[PDB]
């Protein structure tokens, strides 16, 4: 039966079950799994000779000795190794097996990591954090994240209007083959401004525009009805025909295929001398570089004619003002390249060079005539160092950034980051704005501020970037479901029938597209032939059914509403409550045809509801043909904006500011920080989970690695030291552990013997023997030249005693003063087998007059002054505030969410609960919070008679005080005075 | 206004003049095919271009979930109570905000503006 | 990581009420009753147990250095 008022808990069982299965870096991991399981193989098997199959081991390390031993990701982090698995191939000439060709970096916690199924116990026996999401590469010790680069969708015709130039309208189509053997090759089809407006086709590998009818005759459609039958599907449209009349004249001279092929080849990159050679050049340029996604063959010419006629027809529809010009910012028109596509593109080039060099080597030996010996002909470092370099460096620039490990939310928000490019496509669109189509799929709040505002984006929480598929099952089903090909039809039937595209390529026509869409949906809602991430749009007015199985279509799950009732019945919720010891997960809910994945251009044919409880209830009818439903409307927010409580009460500049400052709050950033020698870790002593918390924080693990402390905050003008954004801190609270922090820094040095002489060596320099430019102080070193853990190091004090031999000294000192304590001194050997040392020093950081603190409602302030407990304004119970903030900060920022967080936090601390600040609740007012605050004996609006701590006298106006979650921003002041 | 196509090579027939009788011919430029026209018009430019949009809208749009339905506008053809209104949204007639209705009963699809 | 001694605001020792709070929550007492049973009256002190995340219980999973 239906769920009528149990909805808000049904809503969140369905979301818990989503995040139990997927997680939050599922797009990274699914993309790398696809790469390493499908794309490496179909890359070697698309190499022209030969290499047979591909094996990939688990990440292994060989020492200077030589022995395959597994490397765990922590031993890779510490010793500065690359966490990479060897790639073996089978080559045939005899035949060889498992010929090692390179080493491929392994994304952590993906199917080929050694930490893939390990339980949380055996993740801790390897010193790995069970909450670490994985989804990054360990390359030379560094943890690298492949930012997901967004780009324009290929294979689709986009008709834009060239502002000026010489073209009134231009319809482009970036085409790329199935397995992207050769890069995309854009073709344009423009209509000149202003006989009449002639149409020209800007082909690849051709320097001049070509009349469109020339390109239709070069394909072998000599006549003139046999060129308009491909362009104008209804000849009784006299308005569209007179637009092609001016162009059937520019190509009046040329009436045969070969003179047209000559006309084209005369414009090529290499204008040959022979008419036959120019004809053959133009023949292969139209046969391989014009619309390759339609086909590359000797008979893909009546399909390229149909597709080029489609591009021309769609340019005419735009010029006639019969179809809207295409939006360059719409996200149906974009695709996100994740670690799978990026690395497969990076691996095509390196396998190409491996082939090139095995040929260049074996040729020498066998034209000499002795023998080739393939297995030393293989330079494995091609693949190895190519992948490793392009990941370690980021130059593919701005892909492959170092993973941000300041907070857990900073990390999770780095592994779900997009990147709108500001290249030529950023020059033509408005890429910095929030488009309507980002709804549910990119976070509207989370963006950087300054020079990259709106260019770097973040996924919403339930947004999933599709990983890719194969259209062959769909193509066979379509043929079997009475779809006529583009060869067995007469262009007289193509008129009132429905085009059927599959991945851009026009595949057929169908005469009943309603029944076909019903069938295809019913199949995708069972995962029979169509996987769940396959998009199926129907343009009813345009008469097309577009079907996408691409990789990079961002999508999101939505409840299905048949007629006007959810299909999510009460039994699905009852079975998901028992999600353990039942094996009923998210996938048993997808596969039950009750939840769908809708992508950004399938999302324009749907009629969403926000809530079942309101939207599909009979009333004065707005819409009564709803087809989907939001699970929860707060799943439109990203990871760092799911921390903000009551974000529907702040102004969006404040949600954006906080999204940016939730990535700077200290906290505990990962559980095994005790073994991680990062440079610069910040760890709060006593983090606290928020007392007013979003329901979307149960899945961000913010109760387990929280970043901040619940302060008691008074909004009051106390002594003027909270002037604009400054705050007044309790000095006694700060003495009792409030917002104290630890700051770790690691220093590495290696004992490299690079040249013959001039060897660097670890040794206590001071006044030993053969001294050079010994500086201040060298007495805390032990005799191996390394300081020992537990000694107190001050400013300009020596850490590692290295001498580069008559010996110069190249000792390591602390980074210009901090007076920490040496925490851990690990000694090992790098890849080269040289001695290697990482030394971590620890510095406690007590909040000070300069340190910056910020609320979850987006404004940050230094600490103006710190008064002890007896100087603070107290209550008639002795509750002195922890933070006093200025009143004149609140109004100007629209953060009523800050005052509602204090009010709800007071009720939660008194009631013994933890309050719900989920955005779109409607079961949480301010009146309902006030009527509960007035039950614990407080003023219903949170005011409280405070007394003056200096003179003891009441303060004439009652001060607004209550517990608010405060964050200690990573900035502070110890980092500037040293 | 329309295109005439030859009957031998199927290329386009261009207009020419018949002197000896002074009558408008349409003649192909790849053959000696000729055809005494019936139009006596060569070219028509409609600048104001009052267009019927009741002819561009296909009845299949009555299968759109995202389109607003109605009850106080019964189809005149079949008397079906429901309809599906929408606007033009076409660069030429985007100025006005006139509503078109498409009867929503199956097999009717009768369009009408009011 | 571990329960602070001394409520931050007032200074009352909450650092010996964590195992008692856990024991009273596993004996099915609502958190508002477990906190009244430990005698934590001011909300400043009740948020010290209400909003505490015991991370030293997760750091005791990694084996020591020796
Ligand atoms: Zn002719
Ligand atoms: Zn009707
Ligand atoms: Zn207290």
């Amino acid at each position: 039966e239906i769920t009528p008022d149990l909805w808000q808990e049904a809503c969140w069982i369905v979301i818990s079950s989503y995040f139990d299965e997927k997680g939050l870096v599922r797009q990274q991991l699914d993309s790398f799994d696809e790469f390493i399981q499908m794309s490496v193989q179909r890359i070697v098997e698309d190499a022209p000779p030969k290499f047979e199959q591909i094996y990939l081991s688990k990440p292994t390390h060989w020492e200077r000795d030589g022995a395959p031993s597994p490397m765990m990701p922590n031993e890779a982090r510490l010793r500065n190794l690359t966490y990479s698995a060897p790639l073996y191939v089978d080559i045939t000439k005899t035949q060889h097996q498992k010929t090692f060709i390179g080493k491929i970096p392994i994304m952590l916690r993906s199917t080929y990591c050694l930490l893939n199924g390990l339980t949380d116990r055996d993740l801790c026996e390897l010193n790995e954090c069970p909450l670490d999401p994985g989804g990054y590469f360990i390359i030379n010790g560094s943890e690298k994240v492949l930012i997901a680069q967004e780009k324009m969708a290929t294979n689709t015709v986009y008709v834009f209007a060239k502002k000026d130039s010489k073209y009134a309208y231009t319809g482009e189509c970036r085409s790329c083959l199935e397995n992207s053997s050769r890069p995309t090759s854009t073709i344009w089809v423009s209509m000149l401004a202003r006989i009449g407006q002639r149409i020209v086709a800007t082909l690849p590998y051709i320097k001049q525009e070509v009349p469109i009818i020339i390109v239709f005759r070069a394909l072998g459609f000599v006549s003139d009805r046999d060129i308009l039958e491909h362009i104008i599907y209804d000849f009784e449209d006299p308005e569209m025909m007179e637009m092609v009349k001016p162009s059937l004249d520019e190509a009046f001279v040329i009436q045969e295929q070969n003179v047209a092929l000559n006309f084209i080849g005369s414009r090529g990159a290499k204008p040959g001398v022979t008419k036959e050679k120019r004809i053959k050049y133009a023949k292969e340029v139209l046969q391989k570089e014009m619309l390759p996604h339609v086909g590359v063959s000797d008979f893909c010419e009546t399909k390229k004619a149909y597709f080029l006629g489609y591009m021309v027809h769609r340019l005419l529809l735009a010029a006639l003002g019969r179809r809207e010009l295409d939006d360059r910012d719409h996200y149906g028109n974009k695709r996100l390249d994740l670690a799978g596509p990026l690395l497969a593109f990076l691996f095509r080039g390196m396998f190409k060079n491996l082939l090139k060099e095995v040929r260049i080597y074996a040729q020498k030996f066998i034209d000499r005539g002795k023998d080739f010996n393939l297995e030393l002909a293989i330079k494995t470092r091609i693949i190895s160092d190519g992948l490793k370099y392009s990941l370690a460096t980021g130059n593919w620039a701005g892909v492959s950034q170092v993973l941000n490990r300041l907070t857990f939310a900073s990390t999770l928000s780095h592994l779900r980051r997009l990147n709108s490019p500001i290249g030529r496509d950023g020059k033509l669109a408005k890429p910095r704005q929030l488009h309507n189509t980002l709804w549910g799929m990119v976070c509207p709040a989370e963006t950087p501020e300054g020079h990259a505002v709106g260019l770097v984006k973040n996924l919403a929480l339930m947004a999933y970037i599709s990983v890719g598929s194969q259209p062959s099952p769909i193509l066979e089903f379509l043929e079997e479901w009475s779809m006529e090909n583009l060869e067995e039809i007469s262009p007289a039937a193509i008129a009132d029938a429905t085009k059927i595209f599959v991945n851009g390529c026009w595949v057929g026509i169908h005469k009943d597209p309603e029944q076909l869409m019903n069938t295809l949906r019913k199949l995708r809602r069972q995962m029979d032939i169509i996987v769940s991430e396959v998009s199926m749009i129907r343009d009813i007015r345009e008469r097309e059914i577009r079907i996408y199985t691409d990789a990079g279509r961002i999508c999101r799950p939505l409840l299905i509403v048949e007629k006007q009732k959810l299909l999510l019945k009460k039994r699905h919720i009852d079975q998901l409550k028992e999600r353990e010891y039942n094996n009923y997960s998210w996938q048993d809910l997808v596969a039950s045809g009750v939840v769908e994945y809708i992508d950004t251009l399938e999302e324009e044919t749907v009629m969403l509801a926000m809530t079942p409880d309101d939207l599909q209830e009979k009333e004065v009818a707005y819409c009564s043909t709803y087809t989907h439903c939001e699970i929860h409307p707060s799943m439109i927010l990203g990871v760092c904006a799911s921390i903000i409580p009551f974000p529907d009460h702040n102004q969006s500049p404040r949600n954006t500011y906080q999204s940016a400052m939730g990535k700077q709050a200290m906290g505990v950033y990962i559980t095994n920080f005790h073994v991680r020698m990062d440079t610069l870790a910040h760890v709060l002593y006593y983090p606290q989970k928020p007392l007013v918390t979003t329901r979307s924080m149960e899945y961000l693990r913010f109760r387990e690695l929280p970043a901040g402390i619940n302060s008691i905050v008074a909004i009051a003008s106390y002594t003027g030291y909270n002037q604009e954004d400054s705050v007044i801190m309790n000095r006694s609270a700060v003495d009792r552990g409030f917002f104290r922090s630890v700051f770790y820094r690691s220093y590495k040095e290696q004992e490299s013997k690079k040249g013959f002489d001039q060897e660097e060596v670890f040794e206590k320099p001071t006044r030993e023997t053969c001294q050079g430019m010994r500086h201040a102080i060298y007495d805390k070193l032990d005799d191996d030249g390394l300081i020992a853990p537990g000694v107190r190091v001050s400013g300009d004090d020596v850490i590692i005693g290295k001498t580069v031999t008559t010996k110069r000294d190249c000792s390591t000192f602390l980074r210009t003063s901090e007076t920490g304590i040496v925490d851990q001194v690990m000694v090992t050997l790098n890849q080269e087998g040289y001695k290697f040392c990482k030394i971590r020093v620890r510095s406690v950081r007590i909040p000070q007059i300069g340190d910056k603190f910020a609320s979850r409602h987006g404004q940050k302030g230094t600490c103006g002054i710190q008064y002890r407990q007896e100087d603070m304004p107290f209550t008639c119970e002795g509750i002195t505030p922890d933070i006093i903030i200025n009143p004149h900060a609140i109004p100007s920022r629209m953060t009523i969410g800050h005052l509602i967080e204090c009010l709800q936090g007071k009720v939660s601390a008194n009631k013994g609960e933890i309050g719900d600040a989920t955005p779109f609740n409607d079961a949480v007012n301010v009146q309902k919070i006030s009527n509960l605050l007035s039950d614990y004996g407080y003023h219903l609006r949170g005011n409280e008679v405070l007394y003056n701590g200096f003179t003891g006298r009441k303060i004439t106006s009652q001060i607004f005080i209550g517990p608010t979650y405060y964050q200690r921003l990573k900035h502070m002041v110890d980092d500037k005075i040293h | 206004v329309g295109i005439r196509f030859c009957q031998e090579c199927n290329n386009m027939l261009y207009p020419k003049e018949d002197k000896e009788n002074r009558i408008l011919l349409y003649a192909c430029r790849n053959c000696d095919y000729q055809q005494e026209a019936d139009n006596s018009c060569i070219y028509v430019n409609k600048i104001t271009h009052e267009v019927d949009e009741l002819t561009q809208i296909i009845a299949d749009v009555s299968q759109d979930p995202t389109l607003p339905r109605t009850e106080d506008h019964p189809c005149q053809k079949c008397g079906h109570k429901e309809a599906v209104f929408f606007q033009s949204h076409s660069a030429r007639a985007e100025d006005a905000m006139r509503l078109y209705y498409v009867c929503t009963a199956p097999h009717c699809g009768h369009r009408w503006t009011e | 990581m571990i329960i602070p001694v001394r409520c931050f605001t007032c200074g009352k020792i909450v650092g010996n009420k964590w195992e008692a709070y856990l024991g009273l929550l596993q004996a099915e007492y609502t958190e508002g009753d477990a906190l009244d049973a430990l005698g934590l009256k001011r909300y400043c002190c009740r948020r010290m147990l209400l909003a505490h995340v015991d991370l030293i219980e997760k750091l005791l999973n990694y084996a020591p250095l020796e």
